[PDB]
């Protein structure tokens, strides 16, 4: 078949691309810190973008750093993927067929980046090979004195990023295939996420992390030795969506349960109902055997990457090692056989249940009183909360009898436990806010639908003119971490709002947790409340981390299936194609690791502009646009190669907003494309103009920008913007037939093709 | 008493904010060329609104309402402007912007209403990759300011808003 | 063949021997910050060992701060043995058996990590993938929530290291076998280092970096072109030692010219000698394109990792380039044909020395006086010099007429350039400082010998149970960085002091070119005035940073030739016997890099001790015993499995020190190993006791712990130290026949045999 | 005056040392339990050895001469012992180590003639995983000690020395 110009991609082989995304979009630097302490020549001041001793500047090192994040967040995926991808090898074979789901084009990523169309599980290793060799030669790009230019480290952060989404789309594919995962289920089954959900009276499992092979064992142990309704396994982070899709294309509810985001960690141990924890890999908090061990939790390690200090008694018998955790020898152990572990796991969880009867951190009442009378009002721990949660305050009305501010403070707050190690009253602030909101934990039940997995290509067909042309307003892919500024609700807030004027709604990881958890008046979740296809009103959850690779590759497959081109080796075509047409806009409003970061901007990458969070300006890095500046919004028309004006959208690539309002409103403005038809910019505009006056106050001062046509107007309000754009802007309407005259500055041409390439322009 | 409490959790380095008195901020603000007055979400506070309305009113400052402060400035006589904050301290950094009203860049910024690690982030852009100079006049102890008040309660930076118009 | 237990070792499967070893060497933790930044949550304040938001501790950021600088340095070593090896294949073949000279085991760390033995060229591609692979894995544990304890930090640094031990041997097997390098020459030939013998009326290309891919190509063009004699080629760091290697098993000397050090590439490029500058990849300037174009020294990046920023003009025309560089358009180009930028550097340099005549940034006479006059002495460049240099009394000097110490400072100073970017005066204090020691820089000539390669196993049955028994004092790995506290001097200071007594100094990197730079009364270096074998008394250079590698497997080959071990898969048992056995300690006085933790740590899991300069507390963890403590000193015997006591001997793996005297004492003291005999433990008490006296003024005070019997006190001095033991310690010693009669705590067995490991013990 | 100027080119954090005078640090040397005098090769200096002596003397203060200070301290009637500075901050930690002279741990060390870089690396770890105090007499200001003099010139550390020597 046909090939593109950039299969298997290096950093030179992708510069071009970079480099024109990069004079649109600007690099902002936001650097954390006024040091760099890489190597022993420094700590070097650069304070003012002053040079360190080898001759780096403040861009370049806050460059570097961002560069750092994304290649760790391509590490974390990628290593999950080979180990997932050899296990399945060693047990399945690699001659297994892939199974993705019903479509022709199975691997989109993987396809667009190296060219290749895997057919069975062997294949996937090549590309495995592939990403390993480009993670060693960015990671050998970080050492002192490799790089001395800001813009050459946001290309190889490029390069790191589609290299990520390719790591997640070999996970995503090889565990699908293998795991008898959801195939492409518009209608996969509701399971329950909450910690109220889980039945404290009965031996509790508590897994933790991202990888799942340990769990399935676990799991098959349980499924045969009939303990499914005598134990509880419920599960933090996205193992716990893995665990949920396992087994679930007979489409049947689950039995294994959702706990909560990473924010959940300290309170569900804290609460002393699991009664042993395993942990497997990555997003697994660092003082769970010392928060765990006063509260006698054994924790069982199950991969090399977190071994966790414990002692290795992969080889020894199962009985032995029970033994040695009842008596308290140990507080946990390394359990790398995955057979003996899924032994092991449900045994010592039987055997614990009885022994710890009733102990938790949670304070008792008189205790409760105590600890709060304690309290002198120094405020300290207001200064140590990454929340700036008003601590103090909360205290002192506590002091009077009043637990309303505390029960507030509950959900706003992550439980990291930094506000405990700063008191000098030694007051355990964080379990007496679970104290205080033990009713409204003992409340949080809510539902959340099961990984689908990709989208089939008969919806791609079915929605792809919608998209397009704006007949949809567009997709909003909200993914990303539990690092939110103001509680859980925004994400619900937002999907929400975004449902009602019948958006494409794609959640995944701990996002579709969080929107799950929260139900209207009546009762029901957004997931029961709205259908879960791939079409305008739908919310859909693609499943774990590794399932953006899904939404990437769905627009992707948006530009090949539908506008006939090839992706094999093609990502600057294509990228463009989706930056120019495609009005597709993410969200992270908690993001905080490095996989979030590499995720972001492979996104970019690919041409889909993201919202973050406003702790995401800690990234060090956004990339935003001058509207000012007119230079910059200048494309080529493909039929003939003329100079072509485009709206300013998206006007950046990555940005931070501070609130949820604001944030739909950045979300609803993005979305607008060039190459949109009268419709489909009179349904964008219209939306993005009512969230401004709904949330903002205000009518839009740049909307008059995104008007070419008296039909681009709202049906609804035509007139008045008519007699808006005749007064302020001094335009030339014809009221006689309500059409524009004259002043758009941008003509409407419909079979117009702006692109940013001229290589393919003829 | 606005230069007392000084601390803070995390230093971004050994550069630091100069913590000022009322007097002297009301100079600052009162002797500023082309001033901008920044206020985030946490400004829509009742006893916050009021009196950053009259502080813009008393010097005729323009507003660069961030977030989703805007609503609060809809009703009062003040000119005050949306801009995403991050995107404001884009902006600001580069020396041929038109600004808000396309009259040229601005000198001085004032900051109210701001979450710290969010304002913090943006101050380090604009500090070490431009000229702009800033004033935080919260309650909050801003480090990658160039001028800001000290750590205050609630009352106290009441006292002190207070204290700022009277001299204004 | 046999196999060992350790084949394609992973985090679990070295665990074991790093426990092993941390159980003796503890590690000690010198933070360099007191926060954590890793992601969002942050920054977290970690003072006095408290825990982030994620639980992370003040150890385990420090483990892993540490960790990552190992996989860097790892990455680094890997990422250019995977360039390196592909382009060999793919210009000569990888049927091409392999020859790194005359042995039977061609590749002692990959046998003794992988098992494997390779032949020809093809057999060392799944090496490196395998360390690929295990650097994605090592790479993955860096995230947050990855690992909650320092122990296994420590652990998985210790995997990186041998990793980065292996990638080095790869990179440097490939390049001898491949581009003619001396096959382990006792007399390989003497080459030029040092600024000063650069001849500056002809045209001058530098070459900055350590892959020589490209350069080889412009030396093929020099060299057919008949150009040798009319223009000067000089290099700077590791690659200038591989072209000085290139083709030079023909033992003639090389054309191509040493520069120096990173230390001295500002001062070079100051001096306006160079014509061209081609940059290739680690260990370059960020301010090379600033800094030269004010001098008109055109930049030619020629690797993907250091593009620089400049523009890609790899597909134009040579004529094109030169053109464009001549008129000023470009400061520089990216070249990554190997072809073209043979034939446009050494043209470059052609039509650009005629155009830059006496263009230079050194000070006039006026100007400098001007310069000097104009300070004021506010201090702010002395609190901003990496090394403390008193720069306001020098000026002050300066201002009366007097330069020597400014003269002085020129040595110490390492040329960054940090003291300008703080003066208000806007004097160039590194060109105040060059323009004063002009007639020293004229004078800064010497003498290196060319990098030999490995050591052969003629050699290793020579002198391998002179090392084991004692005979020779023992091994001084003089490598590393030239980050150095007091000057350029000290390493030839140690050197000269240890090949006084008949050690063996074996040397690579920019350490021996800081040791062939000084001369003695008559005017040789310490490379002609000694030999260049394997043997006492001779200094033996083994090339450039992969060379490290040779001295870890010649260790390596001493435990296996001579003892009879199995190298395959048998990383605990070799290593264990040299950390036993062998006296070989290493010295990297200037380390900086990442590089240099890297192959630290994979010297400490072979067993090898280190010293490190007083900038490499920065490193932020060291590995310290402790003496007071008995139970850490005790192993067991290999023929029964009883308990022996051996001397506190090396008292740590990895340790700073402040000056060379201290340095040399203890570099002295750490070659003592158990199981030597008495005339070896006589000789090395002698050379430990006599510098200690003439460096310390103090006899040590733990002398007499290693003495086990009266042959063990040197010969020369025995009677007044039997005195001295029979006085302060009470010891019992029969005077008729001048023997130790009762005291010591140890007995002498000669046939005892101490090992940390009960497995093969029987 | 050893307590105006107190810069520094980098920060290790929020946490920093407190200058002091020479009364205060007099006061703090004369009053400790078990003091040790840790002494670098700067203190080779002929103005810093004397001085140094005379300090010892006055206080029978046990010496740790790390690096290669100890052959100017063989000839003089004081009680100093070597030590790598490296190892002597590692055993300081240990709470159970018996010291130098076998008699136990010590809770305040006296720092004089150090590098900068190094021995706040060492007083990283010192003040991070122990409870032993530091008190830094020299002429470069020392982030990561307890208490410290300031940044000051050869003169004025001679003279500051000769305070604390009088009031010792
Ligand atoms: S970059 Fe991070 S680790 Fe390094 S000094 Fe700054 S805050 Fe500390
Ligand atoms: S890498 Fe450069 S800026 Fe960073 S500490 Fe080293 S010399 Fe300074
Ligand atoms: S740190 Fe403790 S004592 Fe101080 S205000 Fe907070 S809860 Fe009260
Ligand atoms: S545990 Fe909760 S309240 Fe305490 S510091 Fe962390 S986020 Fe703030
Ligand atoms: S990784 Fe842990 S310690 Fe570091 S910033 Fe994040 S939460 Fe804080
Ligand atoms: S910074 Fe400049 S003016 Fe100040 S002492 Fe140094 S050379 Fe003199
Ligand atoms: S250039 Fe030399 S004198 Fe100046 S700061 Fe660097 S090392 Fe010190």
């Amino acid at each position: 078949g046909p090939m593109g110009p950039t299969p298997f991609p290096t950093a030179a082989t992708v510069r071009d691309w970079s480099f024109t995304l990069f004079d649109r979009y600007e690099p902002v630097y936001t650097p954390m810190c006024d040091q760099c302490c890489y190597c022993t020549f420094g700590p070097c001041n650069l304070e003012g973008n002053r040079r360190g001793a080898c001759g780096l500047d403040m861009k370049g090192q806050a460059a570097r750093e961002f560069f750092l994040r994304c290649i760790t967040g391509c590490a974390c995926h990628s290593a999950h993927g080979r180990h997932l991808l050899d296990h399945i090898i060693s047990i399945f074979g690699e001659d297994m067929p892939i199974n993705m789901g019903a479509s022709n084009v199975i691997a989109p990523n993987i396809q667009l980046i190296t060219g290749r169309q895997p057919k069975t599980l062997g294949d996937l290793k090549p590309i495995m090979e592939y990403v390993e060799e480009e993670l060693g030669q960015l990671l050998a790009t970080v050492h002192a004195g490799q790089e001395g230019a800001a813009i050459d480290y946001d290309n190889k952060a490029m390069l790191a990023g589609i290299l990520d989404h390719v790591g997640m789309e070999v996970s995503d594919i090889a565990q699908v295939t293998a795991l008898g995962f959801p195939k492409s289920d518009p209608e996969a089954p509701l399971v329950e996420v909450g910690m109220g959900t889980l039945d404290a009276s009965k031996p509790v499992i508590i897994a933790i992390g991202h990888n799942v092979a340990g769990v399935t064992y676990i799991m098959d142990y349980m499924e045969d030795n009939n303990l499914t309704d005598k134990m509880e396994i419920g599960g933090l982070c996205c193992t716990a969506f893995d665990m949920t899709r396992y087994k679930r294309e007979d489409r049947k509810p689950p039995y294994a349960k959702i706990v909560g985001t990473i924010s959940k960690e300290l309170k569900v141990v804290r609460s002393g109902i699991p009664d042993v924890i395993v942990i497997d890999e990555q997003c697994v908090r660092a003082d769970l055997v010392e928060e765990g061990k006063k509260l006698k939790i054994p924790v069982i390690a199950s991969n090399e990457k977190v071994m966790y200090g414990l002692p290795d008694r992969t080889n020894d018998d199962v009985d032995a090692i029970i033994e040695d955790i009842k008596t308290g020898k140990i507080p946990g152990c390394v359990m790398l056989d995955y057979e003996k572990l899924g032994e092991l796991v449900p045994r010592l969880a039987m055997e614990m249940a009885p022994l710890r009867e009733g102990i938790s951190a949670i304070p008792s009442d008189e205790e409760m009183a105590s600890l709060v009378a304690k309290c002198v009002a120094c405020g300290e721990c207001a200064l140590a909360c990454p929340e700036e949660l008003d601590i103090p305050d909360a205290i002192q009305a506590a002091k009077e009898g009043d637990f309303t501010a505390l029960d507030f403070l509950h959900d706003l707050c992550v439980g990291c436990r930094r506000c405990e190690q700063v008191c000098n009253k030694e007051i355990p602030i964080l379990s007496v806010i679970d104290k205080a909101a033990q009713k409204a934990i003992a409340e949080e039940k809510g539902l959340v639908r099961a990984g689908r997995g990709q989208v089939s290509d008969a919806e791609i067909r079915a929605e792809g003119l919608n998209l397009v042309m704006g007949t949809t307003p567009g997709v909003i892919a909200i993914i990303g971490c539990a690092n939110y500024p103001a509680g859980s609700k925004d994400v619900y807030r937002i999907a929400e709002e975004f449902l009602n004027r019948n958006y494409i709604v794609a959640v995944s990881g701990c996002s579709a947790m969080d929107i799950g958890m929260y139900k209207d008046a009546d009762g029901k979740t957004l997931y029961e409340r709205f259908p879960g296809r791939f079409e305008r009103g739908n919310i859909l959850n693609t499943g774990s981390c590794v399932s953006n690779s899904h939404i990437s590759g769905t627009c992707h497959k948006v530009a090949a299936i539908f506008a006939g081109r090839n992706l094999s080796g093609n990502l600057a075509e294509i990228a463009d194609y989706t930056l120019n047409r495609v009005g597709a806009v993410g969200l992270a409003w908690g993001a905080y690791s490095q996989k979030a970061a590499a995720i972001g901007t492979g996104c970019n990458m690919y041409g889909i502009p993201a919202v973050l969070g406003p702790h995401s300006g800690k990234y060090r890095r956004a990339l935003i646009a001058k509207t000012y500046d007119e230079n910059k919004w200048k494309v080529y028309d493909s039929r003939n190669g003329s100079e072509l004006d485009i709206p300013p959208s998206p006007e950046f690539l990555i940005t931070t907003a501070e609130t949820w309002q604001e944030a739909c409103v950045l979300l609803a403005k993005n979305c607008i494309r060039p190459s949109d038809n009268n419709m489909g910019r009179s349904i964008k505009l219209t939306h993005w103009i009512e969230l401004s006056e709904k949330y903002l106050g205000v009518l839009p001062e740049d909307w008059w920008k995104f008007v070419r046509h008296e039909a681009d107007l709202p049906l609804s309000r035509r007139e008045e913007l008519l007699k808006k754009l005749e007064t302020e802007h001094g335009w030339e309407i014809d009221w006689k037939k309500k059409k524009i005259i004259s002043g758009p500055k941008i003509k409407f041409d419909v079979s117009s093709q702006p692109t940013n390439l001229k290589r393919l322009c003829k | 008493d606005t230069t007392k409490n000084t601390k803070l959790f995390t230093s971004y380095g050994v550069k630091t904010s100069k913590a000022i008195t009322t007097e002297v901020a009301a100079k600052l603000i009162s002797k500023a060329k082309r001033p901008l007055f920044v206020v985030g979400t946490g400004v829509l506070d009742p006893e916050l609104l009021d009196r950053a309305v009259k502080i813009a009113k008393a010097k005729n400052i323009p507003i660069a309402a961030t977030g989703s402060s805007m609503p609060g400035f809809v009703d009062k006589d003040v000119n005050a402007k949306y801009i995403n904050l991050h995107q404001l301290g884009f902006y600001l950094t580069d020396p041929d912007w038109p600004g808000l009203d396309g009259n040229g860049n601005y000198d001085t910024i004032i900051l109210l209403g701001h979450k710290k690690y969010y304002i913090n982030q943006v101050l380090s852009a604009v500090k070490n990759f431009s000229d702009v100079k800033s004033i935080s006049i919260d309650r909050n102890y801003i480090q990658n300011a160039t001028m800001s008040f000290g750590n205050l309660s609630k009352a106290d930076h009441i006292a002190a808003l207070d204290e700022v118009i009277d001299l204004l």
